RNA sequence: UCAUGGAGAGUUCGAUCCUGGCUCAGGAUGAACGCUGGCGGCAUGCUUAACACAUGCAAGUCGGACGGGAAGUGUUUCCAGUGGCGGACGGGUGAGUAACGCGUAAGAACCUGCCCUUGGGAGGGGAACAACAGCUGGAAACGGCUGCUAAUACCCCGUAGGCUGAGAAGCAAAAGGAGGAAUCCGCCCGAGGAGGGGCUCGCGUCUGAUUAGCUAGUUGGUGAGGUAAUAGCUUACCAAGGCGAUGAUCAGUAGCUGGUCCGAGAGGAUGAUCAGCCACACUGGGACUGAGACACGGCCCAGACUCCUACGGGAGGCAGCAGUGGGGAAUUUUCCGCAAUGGGCGAAAGCCUGACGGAGCAAUGCCGCGUGGAGGCAGAAGGCCCACGGGUCGUGAACUUCUUUUCCCGGAGAAGAAGCAAUGACGGUAUCCGGGGAAUAAGCAUCGGCUAACUCUGUGCCAGCAGCCGCGGUAAGACAGAGGAUGCAAGCGUUAUCCGGAAUGAUUGGGCGUAAAGCGUCUGUAGGUGGCUUUUUAAGUCCGCCGUCAAAUCCCAGGGCUCAACCCUGGACAG
């Protein structure tokens, strides 16, 4: 399926990452149905948009490694 | 040999599956060929109709045998087996459609 | 030209900005091969001996190009680098030759505006 | 979407009618309303359309190369 | 309130008004060349020959599917082979393609391994094929008999909410592995969904009439086949249709679009990097397997070309990354790393990624910063010019102090890396602290009008300049030099391409008595526009709501890099 994954969105030596739920066959910087999330590893926030991640994980788009690790920081996981 | 082949390994397996699928699709063409052949004969000159259907049904069962068996292995999608079993029973329904079984919607 | 039908057929179109250099036809300046290094005169109001090199180009044309500056090294069959720009006085000369580039030396002893003539700094 | 109502041109083909469809369109650079006609092949198993009647085209499964519509009847609210 | 936008000038003539053309002032380049050149941040880097390509690398993985063997001496690491997925993604180029290829908007006739949800099932048998051993052919590339072997590899029987058929009837499947177990990964048959594809259609999609007819599987219909699915997709017969002067057919050009640039605006030109879709992979043509290709680094054939050969034969596709050669005015390093991110495989461990993350060179571009700050008797040395009085270079310098962005010499030193720890190519980079020291650092155009800047010496229709007008025949504010000035600034100029100016293709926005231009006049087809009142539908029109026009860009507002460039978050008018 769809695989919720980051994409690099920034300058050189910056690493401002989006969390996009695109199809896994696409290149890493493509297009999404809905670009759900944010991750700034230098130091800043991470907007998550919980209902849409629950929509796609409720559908069954498995995430990658560190997207899943961000999803294990917060308490997003509910099986409903 | 070389430490990495990776594609000649494919082409080896492609040669093998070419042999198997070529062969057994040809079996399917032979058995459908015999069914339509005997149906052509009993359309031509039979003169007793509701009796000898046991042979046509027997070979047609062998046709549905190898048809659906090659539907199991991946060489025929659904709606290939559907179209060709429906083809054989279109032909059977036409040979009875000329004659003594009366069928009307 | 009404808005109806003499003009939703077409008005007309202007052609282009017509090319002011028919050679150089890719882009701005192009390597040349000297064929003649003769000298011609301008039209009637002026009076000079302007020294032009008729030059074959790498494009596929042959064209008579002007040689700027005072001194010139250009003999038969040397290599130059022509550029665009119309010398008015000479009928037919459409192009210039860059000085200081390949096999066409800079002008002798010039100390005002050297980048147009390919002369490095003195002093 | 909409249907495409329009006159029947010539029905000398079984189950098949050519239909002129007249469509107003704003011309792009100059701001009028130019009509463009475009004629289609529609399907009818009933083939109950003479020359000159006017039908409504609705998209269906393609029947031939050109025959990709079947036309039934307009509403007729005058 | 809205408005954040619109400049002229030269040249026809003894003069004037006007038409009209050319030329310039403004931006932008994927740019090129010349002169000059301190640093940093972020981008960009064959536009040409889709032209050949040396060398290395660019796609693997799985021993927890299976059999063997080979290092290590119960224990583990490997391995060619059979299998499983991945090689259809990612990367590159724009030759073709004026067409549902693309863009946008609807639709029904379909498929879909991996991914979630879900209903049921896995009994019984059996034959080999690699590997391997032997013989043997070849320089190699590869083979060829003889035997043998295992499986999630193949075959057969039974069983099936599936299929065929009107029913009658029949037909169809399985695979084990890991673990002590527990269980987990699987497998087979179904049923949905997401995503991905395959089709169809409305509308938009370059020029040329000095290309006017085209089309006979052509356009329909049926029957037979065929496709995952509709279909002249294909075939036999019947019908004569179908397209076109609103440009068919032919010829030529061109990847397309979010966008970029310009413009006040309408819109004009254009499609590099960024991103989505298409097509191609030496030139052609085929098919095979799989879910999915007619497959860049797959197979087969033909053609051309290069390499090897022991002369019989083989091998090859850089428009992957670096690189060489050619062409060109012109476009880089045969670099480091999987640390992140994203892929592929695996139960995990991990492995592989020239994608990507970085680094190097180049003022190629956009932005920021410095080359000193303050004082400097108004006295001297000098250049140039002068009615020889002087003026001007000039507070400029010299000279006195202050400071160290940068520079040199030392110390420290990151995050980026993800809560088990460990895990960094970048790199001892960024940044900070200390010690000297004005030290290490300004050029390039122009100075006749547009156009800001001017005098002097030399030249004498010569040398030359020039964007247009035109200067140059002895005192040139136009050539050459000096001084001075101007404008810019690590840039400055020339050229080329595009838009503006240009209302010089005109809807906004022009004209036709004489300046370029009314057919010689008339009839009339197509087509265009059209009197008044009343009524009806709403196609146009207008208003509300809703869907969509990907993300990035532009606009507004915040936020982050010491600011800016750039990056990021949210929002939206238009249309």
């Amino acid at each position: 399926m769809v695989k919720l994954r980051l994409k690099r969105c920034g300058r050189k030596q910056r690493a401002v990452y989006r969390i996009v739920a695109i199809d896994v066959r696409s290149r890493r910087e493509g297009r999404d149905l809905q670009k759900v999330g944010f991750y700034d590893p230098i130091k800043s926030q991470t907007y998550l948009n919980v209902p849409a991640i629950l929509d796609f994980l409720e559908k069954g788009a498995q995430p990658t490694e560190t997207v899943y690790d961000i999803l294990k920081r917060a308490e997003v996981f509910k099986e409903f | 040999a070389d430490s990495a082949a990776k594609r000649t390994r494919q082409a080896e397996t492609r040669r093998l599956r070419n042999k198997a699928r070529k062969s057994e699709v040809k079996t399917r063409m032979r058995k459908v060929f015999e069914a339509l052949d005997a149906l052509k004969k009993k359309s031509g000159a039979s003169t007793e109709e509701l009796v000898p259907i046991d042979n046509l049904i027997a070979e047609a069962y062998s046709a549905i045998d190898k048809a659906v068996v090659k539907g199991t292995l991946h060489r025929n999608t659904a709606a290939r087996r559907k179209s060709r079993l429906a083809r054989n029973k279109k032909v059977v329904e036409i040979h009875h459609g000329w004659y003594t079984p009366s069928l009307a919607p | 030209m009404p808005t109806i039908k003499q003009l939703i057929r077409n008005t007309r179109q202007p052609i282009r900005n017509v090319t002011k250099s028919p050679a150089l036809r890719g882009c701005p300046q192009r390597r040349g091969t000297c064929t003649r290094v003769y000298t011609i005169t301008p039209k009637k109001p002026n009076s000079a001996l302007r020294k032009v090199a008729r030059v074959r180009l790498t494009s596929g044309f042959e064209i008579t190009a002007y040689i700027p500056g005072i001194g010139h090294n250009l003999q038969e069959h040397s290599v130059v680098l022509v550029r665009g720009g119309r010398v008015k006085d000479l009928p037919g000369v459409r192009y210039h030759i860059v000085r200081g580039t390949l096999d066409a030396v800079g002008v002798k002893d010039r100390q005002q505006g050297r980048s147009k003539y390919g002369v490095k700094k003195p002093k | 979407m909409r249907s495409m109502q329009g006159k029947v041109i010539c029905a000398t083909n079984d189950k098949t009618v050519n239909v002129e469809v007249v469509r107003l369109a704003p011309h792009p650079k100059y701001k009028r309303r130019v009509r463009k006609k475009k004629k289609y092949q529609a399907h009818d198993p009933d083939n109950q359309f003479k020359v000159g009647d006017w039908v409504q085209l609705d998209k269906c499964r393609p029947i031939s190369k050109t025959k990709t519509f079947l036309a039934v009847a307009p509403e007729g609210r005058q």
